[PDB]
């Protein structure tokens, strides 16, 4: 009996700040016990202001970036302009419901400006359900990243703190902190951490490197 | 068991220049009794009957899709249909069900409407055809009234005989058949009459 | 009231007008010659230069349709070109379903039978153009089909299609093409080319050459810029 | 292609649809056929157009058809137009008796090839059918009926009408003679013959069906040449 | 493919200065029977582009095939373009993606080798259209067995010669011959660089078979 | 099929099959309506003796609510009002609501519009008047053409003499004239009478708030003659 | 004899040069374009006064930021209408945004031109005047019977398109207010219209970065006149 | 007369008029340039209430500027829109250029051969550059197609073709700017002889080596202008 | 999940938490489970949330082409009609959903309970999700129709708090809106952890 379906791996995670987005992943590419390789980033950039993130079954990230790509380039064709993060993030939904009856096995964080130099982060289950978030982690080891952004982003379960706006450095700390623990306890997370910063200036990446076991 | 599940008998008895035609009267849905006057035997002319047991729905549907063909074909050619043409029609029309059959199992009573010679036959559920000179059964009680039938039936009887043998045959079968009965209809069919009657029955 | 408005139409003389309106179209076209010689084909085109904007080499006339086979056009380009097209698909059908390259023969046979659909009906118009098909391989030596607009297809020696159809058949006759090899033979062509071009009436053309041979191991290439500019050269000063 | 095509489904410039009208033409140069209600039956009389002397006579009529059990028709125009026609108004007939089982009342029964007909007008780039039909039927509703349709699928319920050769002759006769609800069906008959006699006499050369009620039964007979014999002889003495 | 017949074992490819090598057995088996000793199971593309493949060898004749004839397709136009190994990459990724989408998988798992523009190509793509490109790619058991001592050797040194990859390539052939029961002391090897597509064999290892006495 | 484009553009933007579509109307027999204040009339010409005149009726019911009067080629009436009945039912089974008059004009306008620019096919040839209430009890008048143009009156005539007719009703319909409700049906029947040269051979109808439609009896009409 | 996809020796197709013709049956329609918003004007030309003017409807809603005007046959426009409508919640559902005006104008004009040999089986005979806000401003863009669409400061199309133009051109100024445009327009119909200009005769709308499109009441309408 | 109506129809000479007749619709159509040099590929065209729109976008390395119907003209940039995308979904990289055009001729041929069908009635310059350099190509309604050096459409740009021959000599060597120039010059030999390119009037459409296809309109061609 | 709606004197109440979970993991504790279709009309998310949020979506896009073809706006019968109809076709697919259409109409307020079972029912009060029948319980102790705005706004706050307390795959927020006969308000957003501190 044939399974169309694979699990690769792959954890990702956005944070919205003030004027900026982080769209993260580590590079490995898991299947079973074995690596198929070290350097598969999980990011990918759709405009000038929007990254998404894409893990799960390796298959389906590679055909619904083919799409999204093809999207784009249709809507600038009919519309004239580039597409918003919104507007991305809606259509992305459309696309993943119309496989409905046989899904995309992909979870997915869009991450970017939105139309008033914002940060905006939105996160979305396989087929399409979605919604805006302040950050999220997704895939593999986000059981495992989530409740410390909560505690430490959220400021949840904390008295007698001030709720301060979050900068990009402790932002940028945080993120690559959850990743090196993630890295110690998640067999699928390891070998390098991709992190996208995307501002107005435009989108500049970093790799930080992961334990290799 | 599909064809068990509204019950329900059907025979047919061949005698001298004349033909029987019977079938109990219950409608019901597994152990529950519905009505107790459930038309099973549809008139295809003046001295032809069909008889149909087995799924309810499909006795009905047989019956009317039947009842359709039938009509045309006797308007197109002008004159009544031979008894051995209805039971080619009839198999052709379970045929093409052959693979989402009809749950029905007819048998065909009726006299040449030229030469007035006895003619009977059963078909199965895809219609195979089946031509007897004694006697056809059809239904949940099948073997009840094979024991019957081989016992009573004899050659050359006349219209008295062969109401008497039918009835008897029916009676004590479908008194075995915890999902027939609930009363008996018989037809006596022959040249110059037909004769209908209902028997006394237990009704349990 | 006229009997050539339609293909599926016979006329009282028992012609169909429809057809040869399109083989018109072709004696309208500038020259194309094919020669089979001892070990292969050469194909020669005069192209005329309608435009000097055109880039060199723009409205080829000659094709590869399959590794094996070449085809020279002459008429309605556009015409040629899905022509082309059914042939390269039909090498490729071939390939797929029986496993070996197609006989130029067979594919010529193929190609014709379509070309021959269009001239049935009044739904569709016939191909205004004509077209040779040439091959080489060991087993089945050279090979030249010349297919026309009503579907007929015979084997050559020699062929010309377009305006100076006649002229360059009178030329060709003269070689004993049987015993020449390629590299004579693409002098010949390009001789045969200047000798029909009429230079009153058209002002430029650009000579078009292709071979198929055992000196191309059975496979259709355009004839090398110096081999072509050798033959242009001796064309010319032949014509003096 | 354009070039070819007759354009059988367009208006003519005044609003007219002249396949339809072309189609009438024929009509009335078919067999007479006339129909008759009375308040004990229908009747048909028709003018057969086969009087040659080699003919054969096989069925039992030529020109009325039965449509079912309750309902007959008699025919005017192209016979093999006629043909199609009334296959198809059995199979409606049967089609609806299979749905509810009960009979098709007569003016559904006639609705519904109509509106087969009035399609054949507007769409298709077909000629239309070439015949008049003359209905005779009881339902439950509107008990003895007699209704007429046309080519272009329009259709009307009438007490006497005739369609065919003469008709406007015959229309007129019958509008001097029909007593409106006083008819029965000897006397109806016998104003048959009256118009058959003028717009035409031989017993081989008309062709007579009634339809009547007998215990809660319809029963459509075509008269045998013996009691048609009688019918013309009882004329003449008028 | 519901249920592969004659299958192939693995195929291991690596990236060396100059090129890429691949190489895979000469083996089609039946179950456990080794049936068809003498096949090829790595074919020459184009010029620039090698392919191997494990599993079903029916679907990947198939491929030979459909990929040929669309080689061919693009020499009759002569127009300066070709298909890159990167190309052909993303078409085979296509090509089992769509058949995998249709519940009727090609069964079979490649390995795409390739020379470009200065640049080697190695790329992988599974029956379920999973692909990506490594320095170094292994399938079947080669993905337990080779892979490990290939990537090892990497870590170390990145960057190999022709003649290091080759005999990294042959230690591995031969880790696969003592390990993998579905394989053959009997194989190719293919190499791709700025002269094209070399495929060399039959080849065969030297085993030693020592431990029998300990 | 027959893909052959009948209703086509001649010079002067002028749609011929449409214009001969609204000639065939004209050979119609008259069609008046008129909107009151709370009821609304139709009333037609009739054309004979031995015909039964329930069969050939100008006036259809095509809901409880909305009924319809029609001037042109009778068989492409039928077809056309056999639609808009299965439209009508259509609309209760998915909106829970009766029609409203307006609906159904626009869906018979938009279905003759279609026959006006699809292949195959010739325009119909009717003009229709149609008449109902609304939920709120507003009276309803609109008439629609072969073209699918559709507007509402407060009054309007078609088929034979219509011009006539309609250059009455606008010299006629007042306040005065829809006052009651024997006055609106009295405005019909004048309006007819301007025409038909007659009164024993007219048809009328009247529709009330949520009352269903009354055909008036022969006995009926000729109190009001 | 002859095709619907039949070129002219000059090049042209027939179907659609007869069909602009058609354009020039249809009632005129301003449409004039300010920084303050678009305002669309039309003439609803009464045939009568039976007629109920609410009833011709010659401006309508797309959506609450696009209006369109329309002059030639109107049947015709109503498919048009329905597809710009449906495109704009088609655009709105996948993308979660509001569609420009160019956009919809574009999606319309695919229509065009998609006739030949149950389809299409000739061009619509009608123009259109799309006034909108999005995020490039305010915008007015016309399309004819060809497809072809374009933006337009200020533009009338219908019978008398050519003398309201040479008007519109005289008046128009680009740092022209909404007001002033609203009454510039109201003056031009009046000097083209055959009949005396007045509340009732014809329709106003308006689209401002402000609010909604706004059909002008009968009061409001009194107020500008 | 009779030869005139319908495509599938030869005339006793060898010549379908309903193809002819659509290459005049392409004559109607004001006037487009196309030129190259060895790195850059440029379209200018001049637009005929807003100036309507000439040049559109294909793909990163294909533009193109369009001659006689508008309706006709979108249905072909939508199809070339289709085959670019489908390129890069299968193959991750760009559709050739000479390909593309390949697919238009075989397209547009279709209907010139099967009754009740016309020739489409537009003509193309279509600005690209892939592996084999900057191009140029024109598309005709008889759907023949042309490889060029340079070439002009619409309406006068007879005279716009007759500039291009005198100096076609140093396209080649010309950069950009020196380039767009010489199209512009070549377009206003179409204008009579009052009026002038202004920034109204003017679009510009660039493909390059190192440049994205990019279109040019209004201010954004101010520029060019200031250079003449 | 837990969500409430019922009719009364001033209207329609809406409530809902606004957890989501995959498993026994909480994905989200900030889900947006009333579902604005128009200024007029609400609906409400409970099992699958991507085939809540697209077919009321589809809903909203098919109710305001109406609005534009009838110069109407669409009763509360014909809204849940219309979403009966179109998930009717997917029977038996594994579609999950289920939902409350609220508004006031010409009839005045308007609730019903549409499903993906094909379930379409008028009525006075729903609770929907897995967290319904703690709700119930208290919501049906408390209602009535002639309640007060601000007993209303009470009795819907508490109903949904008291679910969060039982039920595991209720929590987060509650939720709460009110339609009027001139469109709906959102009424307030409070978090479970403040309503206990409330409450206690
Ligand atoms: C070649 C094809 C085309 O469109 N033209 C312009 C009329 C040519 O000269
Ligand atoms: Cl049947
Ligand atoms: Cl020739
Ligand atoms: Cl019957
Ligand atoms: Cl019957
Ligand atoms: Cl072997
Ligand atoms: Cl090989
Ligand atoms: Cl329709
Ligand atoms: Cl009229
Ligand atoms: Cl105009
Ligand atoms: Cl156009
Ligand atoms: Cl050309
Ligand atoms: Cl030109
Ligand atoms: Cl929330
Ligand atoms: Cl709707
Ligand atoms: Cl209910
Ligand atoms: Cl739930
Ligand atoms: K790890
Ligand atoms: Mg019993
Ligand atoms: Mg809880």
């Amino acid at each position: 009996r044939f399974s169309p379906y694979v699990f690769n791996g792959g954890t990702i995670l956005a944070i919205a700040g003030e004027d900026f987005a982080i769209v993260a992943s580590d590079t490995r590419l898991s299947e079973g016990f074995s690596i198929h390789t070290r350097d598969s980033p999980k990011c990918y950039k759709l405009t000038d202001k929007t990254v998404i993130g894409c893990s799960g079954f390796h298959g389906d990230c590679l055909t619904l970036t083919k799409i999204i790509e093809a999207r784009l380039k249709m809507y600038k064709h009919s519309n004239n302009k580039a597409m918003t993060t919104g507007a991305i993030a809606a259509m992305l939904s459309t696309i993943l419901y119309s496989r409905r009856f046989f899904p995309y096995y992909v979870y997915n964080i869009i991450g970017g400006l939105d139309e008033e130099g914002k940060g905006a982060v939105y996160s979305f289950d396989p087929v399409g359900s979605y919604q805006r978030d302040s950050f999220k982690a997704g895939g593999s080891a986000s059981a495992m990243l989530q409740p410390l952004l909560d505690n430490q982003v959220g400021f949840k379960n904390m008295q007698n703190v001030e709720h301060v706006p979050l900068s990009l450095d402790r932002a940028m700390r945080l993120v690559k902190d959850v990743f090196i623990s993630a890295a110690e306890r998640d067999v699928y997370t390891g070998d390098a951490l991709r992190i996208c910063i995307v501002t107005k200036e435009g989108i500049r990446e970093e790799t930080v490197s992961l334990r290799k076991d | 068991s599909i064809m068990s599940y509204n019950g329900g008998a059907v025979m047919a008895m061949k005698g001298k220049n004349c033909v029987a035609i019977a079938a109990d009267r219950r409608f019901g849905i597994q152990a529950q009794m519905v009505t107790t006057d459930f038309q099973k035997i549809f008139p295809m002319g003046d001295r032809l009957y069909i008889g149909l047991a087995g799924l309810a729905t499909d006795v009905q549907t047989v019956a009317q899709r039947l009842k359709f063909r039938l009509n045309l074909y006797e308007l197109k050619e002008g004159r009544q249909i031979k008894p051995y043409t209805l039971m080619s029609m009839v198999a052709n029309l379970l045929y093409e069900k052959r693979f989402g059959p009809y749950y029905t199992e007819p048998v065909i009573a009726g006299l040449d409407p030229k030469t007035f010679k006895p003619f009977i036959c059963s078909l199965d559920l895809i219609g195979c055809p089946m031509v007897t000179d004694d006697f056809v059964v059809s239904g949940t009680c099948a073997e009840q009234m094979y024991g019957m039938c081989e016992s009573l039936w004899e050659p050359n009887m006349d219209p008295d005989h062969l109401f008497e043998t039918i009835s008897q045959a029916m009676l004590n079968a479908v008194d075995r058949d915890a999902v027939s009965g609930m009363g008996v209809i018989v037809h006596i069919i022959e040249k110059d009459k037909i004769t209908t009657r209902t028997l006394k029955a237990r009704m349990d | 009231t006229g009997y050539d408005l339609s293909a599926s139409t016979f006329s009282p003389d028992g012609r169909v007008f429809q057809v040869e309106y399109a083989m018109k179209a072709v004696e309208n076209s500038s020259t194309a010659i094919g020669i089979r010689c001892k070990d292969g084909v050469v194909f020669g085109v005069e192209k005329l230069v309608l435009s000097k904007l055109y880039e060199e080499g723009s409205n080829k006339r000659l094709f590869n349709v399959d590794r094996h086979v070449g085809m020279a056009v002459a008429g309605l380009l556009a015409d040629a070109r899905s022509l082309a097209d059914i042939a390269r698909e039909e090498a490729s059908n071939f390939r797929s379903n029986f496993g070996y390259n197609i006989p130029l023969k067979h594919l010529a046979d193929r190609v014709a039978m379509y070309v021959h659909a269009y001239t049935l009906y009044s739904a569709v118009r016939p191909f205004g153009c004509s077209f040779m098909l040439g091959s080489y391989s060991v087993n089945d030596g050279a090979q030249l089909y010349m297919i026309d607009p009503s579907g007929v297809s015979y084997g050559y020696w020699g062929c010309a299609i377009g305006k100076a159809r006649q002229a360059a058949k009178t030329e060709i006759e003269k070689l004993q093409m049987k015993e020449m090899t390629c590299r004579d033979i693409v002098k010949e062509v390009a001789k045969i080319i200047y000798i029909v071009h009429d230079e009153v009436k058209d002002k430029a053309f650009e000579l078009e050459l292709s071979w198929v041979g055992e000196l191309t191991n059975g496979r259709h290439e355009i004839v090398p810029k110096d081999i072509r500019e050798e033959a242009e050269k001796y064309a010319k000063e032949s014509l003096k | 292609s354009r070039r070819y095509d007759s354009r059988t489904t367009i208006f003519s410039p005044e609003g007219r649809l002249y396949q339809v009208e072309y189609a009438m033409e024929a009509i009335g140069h078919a067999g007479t056929c006339l129909g008759i209600l009375a308040n004990d039956g229908v009747l048909l009389a028709a003018e057969r157009r086969n009087i040659h002397k080699l003919l054969d006579e096989v069925f039992f009529s030529e020109k009325i058809y039965k449509l079912n059990e309750d309902m007959a028709c008699s025919v005017a125009g192209i016979t093999s137009d006629a043909n199609v026609l009334t296959n198809e108004l059995r199979l409606i007939a049967q089609r609806y008796l299979l749905q509810y089982q009960e009979p098709i009342p007569c003016e559904q029964l006639v609705t519904a090839l109509c509106d087969i007909k009035q399609a054949y007008t507007q769409f298709g780039g077909k000629r239309p059918f070439g015949v008049s039909l003359l209905y005779i039927g009881w339902d439950k509703h509107y008990g003895f009926q007699l209704y007429q349709s046309d080519p272009s699928g329009n259709y009307g319920g009438w007490k006497a009408t005739c369609i065919g050769n003469n008709s406007a002759a015959a229309v007129s006769m019958l509008k001097q003679d029909y007593k409106e609800g006083e008819m029965t069906l000897k006397s109806a008959l016998a104003l048959a013959i009256k118009v058959l006699n003028k717009t035409m006499l031989s017993a081989e050369k008309v062709e007579i069906a009634t339809l009547t009620r007998e215990n809660g039964k319809t029963v459509i007979r075509v008269l045998k040449q013996k009691e048609v014999e009688q019918l013309i002889k009882k004329h003449e003495e008028e | 493919t519901q249920n592969p017949m004659v299958t192939g074992t693995s195929v291991l490819g690596v990236k060396f200065e100059g090129g890429v090598v691949i190489a895979a057995d000469m083996l089609g088996s039946y179950g456990s029977l080794a049936r068809f000793r003498n096949i090829s199971r790595i074919m020459r593309v184009n010029n620039s582009t090698m392919l191997g493949a494990s599993g079903d060898y029916a679907d990947f004749q198939y491929l030979k095939q459909v990929l040929g004839q669309m080689v061919i397709d693009e020499e009759l136009l002569g127009d300066g373009h070709s298909y890159s190994p990167r190309a052909i990459h993303s078409w085979l990724t296509r090509a089992m993606y769509s058949r995998r989408s249709k519940m009727n998988p090609l069964w079979n798992t490649m390995v795409i080798g390739g020379y470009a523009d200065g640049e080697s190509f190695l790329g992988y793509v599974d029956m379920l259209g999973v692909a990506y490109e490594a320095p170094s790619l292994a399938t079947g058991y080669g993905a337990y067995l080779a892979q490990p001592l290939l990537r090892e050797v990497l870590e170390k040194q990145p960057v190999l010669s022709q003649t290091e990859a080759r005999d990294l390539v042959e230690r591995c052939m031969r880790v696969l011959y003592y390990r993998d029961a579905r394989s053959y002391n009997r194989f190719q090897i293919a190499t791709v660089t700025e002269k094209g597509v070399e495929i060399e064999g039959p080849l065969s290892t030297e085993t030693n078979w020592d431990i029998a006495h300990m | 099929s027959y893909d052959r484009a009948i209703t086509v553009f001649s010079p002067d933007g002028h749609l011929f099959q449409v214009e001969y579509a609204q000639e065939a109307v004209k050979k119609g027999s008259t069609a008046v309506g008129v909107r009151g204040r709370d009821i609304v009339v139709l009333g037609v010409e009739k054309k004979a003796k031995l015909q039964d005149e329930r069969t050939v009726r100008k006036i259809c019911a095509l809901d409880d609510n909305v009924c319809m009067a029609f001037a042109g080629l009778t068989a492409d009436a039928r077809i056309v009002i056999n639609r808009a009945r299965v439209e009508c039912q259509s609309h209760r089974l998915t909106v829970e609501d009766p029609v409203t008059v307006e609906y159904i004009t626009r869906y018979i306008a938009s279905l003759k519009q279609r026959y006006t620019q699809s292949n195959g096919r010739r325009p119909f040839g009717i003009s229709a008047l149609i008449v109902g209430f609304d939920f709120d009890g507003t009276p309803r008048l609109y008439q629609t053409d072969p073209s699918g143009t559709y507007h509402a009156w407060k009054a309007n005539a078609i088929g034979r003499g219509a011009k006539s007719v309609r250059e009455f009703l606008e010299k006629n319909y007042t306040d005065e004239a829809i006052e009651t409700d024997d006055l609106t049906i009295k405005l019909v029947i004048k309006a007819l009478l301007e025409v038909v040269q007659g009164g024993k051979n007219i048809e009328l109808a009247v529709m009330r708030r949520d009352q269903s439609l009354k055909i008036l009896n022969p006995e009926e009409i000729e109190k009001y003659v | 004899d002859r095709g619907v996809n039949t070129f002219s020796p000059e090049g042209r197709l027939f179907q659609v040069e007869y069909a602009i013709e058609a354009i020039k049956l249809g009632s005129t329609a301003i449409g004039i374009q300010t920084s303050e918003g678009v305002c669309l004007a039309v003439e609803k030309r009464i045939t009568s006064p039976l007629m109920e003017p609410s009833s011709i409807e010659k401006i309508v809603e797309i959506d609450a930021h696009i209006g369109c005007a329309m002059s030639g046959l109107i049947a015709d426009a109503k498919t048009l209408i329905d597809k710009a409508r449906v495109e704009t919640q088609n655009h709105w559902f996948t993308y979660n945004e509001t569609m420009t005006v160019e956009s919809v104008t574009q999606a319309v004009s695919n229509l065009a031109l998609q006739f030949g040999e149950g389809a299409m089986s000739r061009p619509f005979g009608v123009a259109l005047l799309f006034g909108g806000v999005d995020e490039k401003g305010p915008q007015l863009f016309h399309m004819d019977p060809s497809g072809t669409f374009v933006q337009c400061d200020a533009r009338a199309i219908g019978s008398a398109s050519e003398g309201a133009q040479s008007s519109l051109q005289e008046v128009y100024h680009k740092s022209m207010t909404l007001k002033e445009a609203i009454k510039s327009s109201l003056i031009i119909l009046k000097q083209v219209m055959e009949e005396k200009l007045n509340a009732t005769n014809i329709e106003l709308a308006t689209v401002q970065p402000g609010q909604n499109f706004h059909m002008f009441t009968k009061e409001e309408l009194e107020e500008v006149i | 007369n009779q030869y005139d109506n319908d495509v599938t129809v030869w005339s006793p000479q060898g010549r379908i008029h309903q193809i002819e007749y659509a290459m005049e619709a392409v004559k109607q159509g004001s006037a487009t340039v196309g030129l190259k040099s060895k790195t850059h590929a440029v379209l200018v065209a001049l637009k005929r209430a807003a100036h309507q729109k000439k040049i559109l976008h294909v793909d990163n390395h294909i533009g193109i500027s369009i001659a006689g119907l508008t309706a006709d003209a979108r249905l072909l940039c939508n199809f070339m829109r289709q085959e670019c995308l489908d390129s890069r979904f299968v193959f991750d990289r760009p559709l050739p250029v000479s390909r593309l055009v390949s697919l238009i001729g075989s397209k547009t041929q279709i209907p010139t051969q099967r009754y009740g069908r016309r020739p489409y009635g537009v003509g193309l310059l279509i600005a690209g550059y892939d592996d084999m350099g900057p191009h140029i190509f024109q598309t005709c309604p008889s759907a023949n197609y042309f490889d060029c050096r340079a070439m002009s459409i619409g309406a006068r740009s007879q005279s716009a073709r007759t500039y291009l021959e005198r100096h076609m000599s140093e396209f080649m060597e010309c950069n950009l700017n020196e380039l767009v120039k010489h199209g512009l010059r070549a377009l206003r030999e179409t204008l009579p002889a009052e009026q002038d390119l202004t920034t109204k009037n003017v679009s510009i459409g660039i493909v390059g080596k190192d440049l994205e296809f990019t279109i040019y309109d209004d201010d954004d061609v101010s520029p060019f202008l200031e250079g003449l | 999940t837990t969500t409430l709606a019922f009719k009364f004197r001033h209207g329609v109440i809406v409530a809902a938490d606004s957890r989501a979970t995959a498993g026994a993991y909480i994905a989200s504790q900030t889900v947006k489970k009333v579902i604005e279709i128009n200024p007029y009309l609400l609906g409400t998310m409970a099992g699958g949330a991507a085939d809540c949020s697209f077919w009321e979506r589809l809903l909203a896009r098919q109710c305001r082409i109406y609005e534009l073809r009838n110069k109407e706006r669409i009763s509360v019968a014909a809204a849940s009609k219309l979403l009966a109809n179109m998930v009717y076709q997917y029977k038996g697919m594994g579609l999950s959903m289920g939902t409350m259409i609220c508004g006031w109409d010409k009839r005045g307020p308007g609730l019903y309970y549409v499903d993906s079972e094909g379930n379409r029912i008028s009525g006075a009060t729903f609770s929907v999700g897995s967290g319904s029948v703690y709700a119930y319980g208290v919501m049906d102790r408390g209602y009535s129709y002639d309640l007060e705005v601000e007993q209303a706004y009470d009795l819907a706050r508490r109903a949904i708090y008291q679910a969060t307390y039982r039920d595991a795959y209720s929590g987060g927020a509650v939720n709460l809106y009110h339609v009027r006969e001139d469109g709906w308000i959102r009424v307030s957003s409070d978090n479970v952890a403040d309503l206990h501190e409330k409450y206690s």
